[PDB]
Order: structure tokens, then sequence, then C-alpha cells
């Protein structure tokens, strides 16, 4: 079980990266399962006759 | 008092040199326990190593 000290969520460099920081990171984004999106969300408009989910 | 004197043969004596430069290329004289300590101190693990920085 190595460890090092959480870089912070806003690093991008080659810093090496921990599980608190993915969990952090992951915390701003969308799940499959039950999203609750918010702001303004856009999604492609699709055809009349399009018949599907 | 770090090499002796007088016409006797060279053999040789542990040497407590700071970790550096002057540790290439011996090939006959062997460090001190001290020196060996001071820079193992600085090492990582394989198994539980706690990276900092």
């Amino acid at each position: 079980a190595t460890a090092n000290v959480s870089p912070s969520t806003a690093d991008n460099t080659l810093a090496l990266a921990t599980t608190a920081y993915v969990k952090a990171n992951l915390a701003d984004y969308a799940t499959l399962v039950s999203p609750i999106l918010t702001g303004d969300p856009r999604a492609v408009t699709t055809s009349v006759t399009d018949n599907d989910t | 008092d770090l090499n002796g004197a007088g016409l006797v043969a060279s053999t040789p004596t542990p040497q407590n040199d700071a970790y550096g430069l002057v540790w290439a290329g011996d090939t006959f004289y062997p460090p001190t326990r001290k020196s060996v300590y001071d820079k193992i101190e600085t090492l990582a693990t394989k198994s539980g190593a706690v990276l900092t920085g």
C-alpha cells in the first residue's frame, strides 16, 4: 500500500495521481445511472421521424 | 589521521566521505556504515513506501 500526498484537483502535470484526487475529479461528472444535470445541458436535435430512446 | 604515515603497505580503511562523486572508481576503499545509512534513509522502499513531495 504505497501512498503519496494528494495533489490539488486542478493539478494537470506529471505529478503522481492519488485515488482521493481521482474521486475528487470524478465528483464533478455525471454517471450513467440517474444523473442530475444542472445548468444548460445540450443534446443533438434528432430527426422528427426518429423513433428510439 | 585519515591515511596514516610511514613506509607501510597501503591496506584499505573505511572512508566516511559523504555520498557523491568521490564514490566512483574507488575499487578498493569500503564505505562506512554511517555513509551508507545517510543515503539509504533518503530512498523509497518497494513495499509500503510513503512517497512525499
